[PDB]
């Protein structure tokens, strides 16, 4: 099932992080016979490069940021499909030169014509690049040219709409791949198979047995590098729209009728089209901000947010979030969906907790008089598996109940994980299956859902009005009040 | 003031180009949206796409400056004007407004103590004008609900006996009740005869009509004070379409609240009338009705015919 | 507190059938200061595995406008609302089973108002025994005596339900067996439906008594 | 009578702007007898803008008034009164006329400047609607020429209507789609085919989604099967050539009888809209199939009607009519057995039916519920009376359901009684013409009662094997024949009794 050979163009290559993100991956793919021996790569951009310079820099990159070059003869057998054609971004003449170079490479290398265009330019150049690409008519045949656009797909709703309108007027909506996200081919398929292949877990998924769900994603690393990148985005266009809006769709989705991408994506859009926040008028029951200050981590001191290089000591960019969404369809009417994220919190973990309801009437007595209800605990982070807790009997001549749980870890019956998510992403891009990518409607709907809170938090305010939590505590107390206003508690994790 | 037109050139370089709107707002508070002029009796023109033509008019008697306002009416598409104070003719500003503005909208709920002012409004309707008072929109469900009782074919002949109608409304202005009475009279070919008045704790009025058979007609309005008006005065509480014959089929009574079911006594009150119930139809919002009326434009046959009878009754009130 | 699960009341002078009717403390036999109830309302609540949290209402009476017996069951609202009403009025589906006047089964549901737009209006179906099966003039005493002579006891109590019913009603009975307080008894005019306190009892929660 | 004199007038609605309905194919005396009488009646009660100029089109040309003469000519034969004659005078002046050739690309240039000239004469708003009403073989040539001149390009000011039918087989439907798709959008093409704007059909949704009891017991847990029935009592009129190459499978089973099926096994839409509803109809049509595809004799039976008796008068057989060819093979009675494969209709078969020269006209959707688990009340007659819930979309419209009740008498017994509700005796309003409703909707624009593009492909795919298999030439003495005036041919009765269920006597 190895894909057919073709040639790659890497716009804006020879820059930063492109080498370490592409060359080792493609090299490992080629070494593992993932591609036929007729694979070539081509550079781009304006700086006066050289073919020998290209070889030297690629060798340095693979040596420094990868396993190695392996056998020298292997590199000799590889080193025939790496060329260069310098040209400006907005030069139609350079584009015609590229077309002539591509034609010559097709005639000589005999790549049979099929092509995939990779784009890796800075995100403030998508419109001119796409427009000038469409000017020369490089995208006419349907299976001949696929264009991949890197993160991020705009910032606010208007920018995304303009980008969509520009893209729609050049090529048919069958070749554009928006990459994005990081959910591989393991978790998505595993969860779908677990949900849609058993005859017990399905009838207990509607609104008359389920009470509420929680979705948690936590990290422990600080802001680290990319201070300039973070200062312009904050943790609402970074982790609460790309990643955290996929677990919601997968958890609250109606059953499909097939397996190909069409039905899955249609059901996802249909679910996402009927969601809203809780209190649109008053944004105090549907959102809490935050920022991490100095604290203790791993028995060592760690500075607060306003002490890193490049961040001014007056910034108000959040690093924590908490929403309360709610669905309004014939199945999930009246069951809140508490979400979460953050940074510098301890115990890096992801989770999906579903809490059932209590029995109609109680005839037995609890040890702690609490009677903890049953819970499903789908896990996604390491030690993946499913855990469920129910009631049992305390030994002795008395009737009391105590909470115990079963367990099933994927790491015992399995554990041989697949390759890097990037490798599978590239293979799927080459062969062609849009199951793991995102359509236009999904992006626009997510932006519409998050618009009000984003606009409200974007406005300037008092510098010292940010609720603050030290590095190590789970969250500022405002989130605790948000969850305790109704009674249900945050999962202790 | 002279910068109202000159500054527009600066705005021209800088939009919403649709029908304009006008307001008066007697109240001192706050002191397709194409051109909103927030008159509140100088100039404070500033257009920010919701262009703003707000003018601060803290000084009264701005009729003279209204000459250029009439020139600033933006005559490109049919436009609408809101006059939320009162009816008048001495104040010459209305005369210029009616000739200039394509259509005007008023509300029959904010009127002051006098009640003959509504008569002055009623008289203007007979002259060819364009008034679409929103209080008529509030009677949409009541009119629909009344027609629901007689729908099945079995009660076809019942409508030919109707003689007794009573209306119960909150104490105060009776503009909402008189409109309903005029509507039913028009549909059965009734004409006014006499008009009396019995002031008291309930303000029991009395109207008498004629008929093709010349049978007497009796109707009365009761002003039961609830002391719990929900931000809007003068709303229906119930109605009773009774009978005064010997072998009449039956009547019809429509309660609306717990206290509104006080008519379940006497002889046949709970027996000779078939009592229904309605959840609640009262104290709507001005915003939703305004939008729907703004959407439509033209002339209504039903409203004019109802207002024709209302004019006749009020002209006899002073003599009666 | 027994003011949320029971309200008594006597009947006084009024109008009945076009003629005046005397009040209770004006008839032969009764003293002019009696406190015997003539109207009782309750609110039971069954706590088994299938009727949890669904309340039952009961009310007898005397000198009411008309003679009727009924059993009305009211279903819940739809999970989602998309279709608008024709008169801004929404009602739930109700099943009823009349008993005394003309035995039958009835049901009510919504359907679209003919026209050009999409609105709903309430409507109902019907079924009567006297128009399909026939007319029965059976006497209860006759069947009872025949069963007693033969013996097929099904309609006779086992005295266990007798003790149970007495236990269920005992608190209200003990509370109402009180000293006089002659002026502390609500009165409802003969011809009306109920004193206002029962009305408050039902409307404290939202639902309203069926105006039969 | 005079039902509800309180109901003189209360509604509020309006068609937005004027327009010119350029009726194609003014010849053939069909436009003059179907469309023009329809619009003229609507103008009498002021349901249209003041000026509705109609531009007839034909290969042959007449004078302006001579064309108007034939417009009146067809009015009289279906005249419903004229009132004051001055009403027709302004109507006669309103209607214009032009001419040209159907297949001449330059002929439209004469046409295009003509109505453009009328735009300067009237200056109402400028609007174009096309109603090509000619033979099906003319559908492609007419469509391509409009794109060449490009005179329809505004997505809001241009609407195109395609007349029945739409194709012959799956390969024919796709061919027409390619032509229209490349030259038009999706929010401009209307495909009036069904005449199923009958008020009861849009009532089949409100009764199902606005109640709280009728939804929970509508799925595979309680229902047993469904029988959809359509019957007529009028044979083939002398126009047999149109029917000769059609067959009753392609005439009233691909377009009409499938609409009743899509509205009985569809999921509740999220919100009422234009595309939020028709998107749900497609999903069920993508998960249905015949019961058996190898042995086609278990999922379909054809037939033909021969001489018999209908109303006490002798009736000739099918192969006797003035125009049909003796020893034919075109079917008249068709029956199928469809199944649905999803998570709420698994294993509940659907039975469909149709025909001609049946005893009386009806239309039913009978749903049958399962049997009670315990049978303590055995009673008499084997208790073989399960309760059903039957709708009705024909004369005597209403909803009726049957259920059991105790029979008077000391011994236990169970009779069968039903409670019903009919529209005639609850509202007291006369019926309305369905055709007028569809034409009014073509002005406002809803695209709710008109089938989409990709949906009409799914209808053709479902009966793929049946149409091809029967079309092959076969022995003339191999088609079952049934008498006129009786319900079903002998063979077709065996299909249902094998499973253990019997056709509803109705």
């Amino acid at each position: 099932r190895t894909p057919e050979p073709l040639i790659l163009t890497i716009f804006g290559a020879s820059g930063d992080l492109t080498q370490r993100k592409l060359v080792p991956a493609i090299y490992q793919m080629k070494r593992e016979r993932r591609l036929p021996p007729e694979l070539t790569v081509v550079g781009f951009a304006r700086r006066d490069w050289s073919h020998d310079h290209f070889r030297e820099q690629m060798r340095k990159g693979i040596e420094e940021f990868s396993t190695g070059i392996g056998s020298e003869d292997l590199w000799n057998e590889f080193a025939q499909g790496l060329f260069y054609c310098s040209g400006n971004m907005d030069d139609p003449e350079s584009y015609l030169k590229l077309k002539n170079f591509l034609g010559e490479l097709d005639e000589k290398r005999n790549t049979r014509g099929n092509r995939v265009f990779y784009l890796a330019v800075s995100p403030n150049f998508f419109p001119p690049g796409i427009k000038q690409l469409g000017a020369a008519g490089m995208l006419s045949d349907p299976v001949k040219s696929r264009i991949v656009i890197e993160k991020p797909f705009g910032r606010d709703l208007s920018s995304a709409q303009s980008l969509n309108r520009v893209v729609q007027s050049v090529c048919k909506e069958n070749q554009v791949y928006r990459i994005d996200h990081y959910l591989g081919k393991e978790t998505v398929q595993n969860l779908m198979v677990f949900r849609f292949a058993n005859a017990i877990f399905e009838p207990l998924w509607n609104r008359q047995f389920v009470d509420h769900v929680q979705i948690t994603v936590a990290e422990t690393v600080g802001v680290e590098e990319r201070a300039g990148y973070y200062e312009s985005a904050g943790a609402l266009r970074d982790m609460v729209q790309n990643h955290l809006m996929q677990l919601f769709c997968l958890t609250a989705m109606d059953p499909p009728n097939a397996i190909d991408a069409d039905s899955i994506r249609n059901e996802k859009v249909k679910v996402l089209q009927a969601t809203r926040l809780a209190d649109i008028n008053n944004l105090e029951n549907a959102g809490i901000r935050g920022q991490y200050k100095a604290g203790w981590m791993g028995g060592k001191p760690v500075p607060g947010y306003r002490e890193e290089p490049g961040v001014d000591p007056s910034s108000t960019t959040p690093t924590f979030a908490a929403l309360k969404l709610m669905v309004d369809n014939w199945r999930w009417q009246g069951v809140p969906f508490y979400l979460r994220t953050g940074k510098r919190m301890p115990k890096k973990v992801s989770e999906i907790a579903i809490q059932f309801r209590q029995v109609p009437l109680l005839i037995f007595q609890s040890v702690a008089h609490q009677a903890n209800p049953n819970v499903l605990s789908l896990r996604i982070q390491p030690n993946e598996g499913i855990s469920l807790r129910f009631e049992a009997k305390m030994p002795g001549s008395e009737l009391r109940t105590r909470t115990v749980d079963m367990d099933f870890s994927y790491g015992s019956s399995f554990g041989v994980a697949a390759a890097d998510a990037y490798h599978r992403l590239l293979l799927d891009c080459m062969l062609g299956d849009q199951t793991l990518f995102t359509r236009a409607d999904e992006v626009e709907e997510a932006w519409r859902v998050v618009t009000p809170v984003l606009s409200a938090w974007d406005a300037p305010s008092d510098p010292l009005s940010m609720p603050l939590y030290e590095a190590g505590t789970w969250e500022p107390a405002e989130a605790e009040w948000l969850i305790n206003k109704d009674g249900r508690r945050w999962r202790r994790l | 003031l002279e910068a109202i037109e000159s500054e527009l050139a600066q705005i021209w370089q800088t939009r919403a180009t649709t029908f304009s709107f006008l307001v008066y707002e007697p109240d001192r508070v706050q002191s397709n949206p194409c051109r909103i002029i927030t008159l509140c009796p100088q100039a404070q023109l500033s257009a920010y796409c919701c262009e703003y033509i707000t003018l601060r008019g803290t000084s009264d008697a701005l009729e003279r400056i209204g000459g250029v306002i009439t020139e600033l009416m933006l005559p490109t598409l049919p436009k609408y004007v809101w006059w939320k104070a009162s009816p008048e003719a001495e104040y010459g500003l209305f005369q210029r407004l009616l000739s200039h503005a394509d259509m005007i909208i008023v509300d029959s709920s904010i009127f002051n103590n006098p009640e003959q002012d509504l008569l002055q409004l009623a008289q203007l309707v007979n002259k060819p004008e364009a008034i679409a008072d929103l209080n008529w929109s509030r009677l949409a469900p009541w009119q629909e609900l009344t027609a629901e009782a007689f729908d099945p074919p079995e009660r076809r002949s019942a409508v030919g006996e109707i003689d007794q109608i009573s209306i119960d409304y909150e104490k105060g202005n009776h503009a909402q009740a008189l409109m309903y009475l005029g509507w039913v009279a028009s549909r059965l070919q009734w004409t006014p005869v006499s008009y009396s008045y019995q002031p008291g704790v309930y303000e029991i009025h009395k109207i008498q009509f004629c008929a093709p058979n010349q049978r007497p007609i009796e109707a009365e309005l009761a002003g039961l004070p609830l002391a719990d008006t929900g931000q809007v005065l003068g709303d229906l509480i119930s109605l009773k379409l009774g009978s005064t014959n010997t072998q009449a089929q039956c009547g019809t009574v429509l309660c609306s609240g717990t206290v509104g079911c006080m008519r379940m006594e006497a002889g046949g009150g709970a027996q000779n009338y078939r009592v229904q119930q309605v959840t609640a139809l009262d104290d709507q919002n001005t915003e939703q009705l305004l939008g729907r009326q703004l959407q439509r434009w033209g002339r209504d046959a039903l409203y004019d015919e109802s207002m024709a009878i209302v004019l006749a009754i009020l002209q006899l009130s002073q003599a009666g």
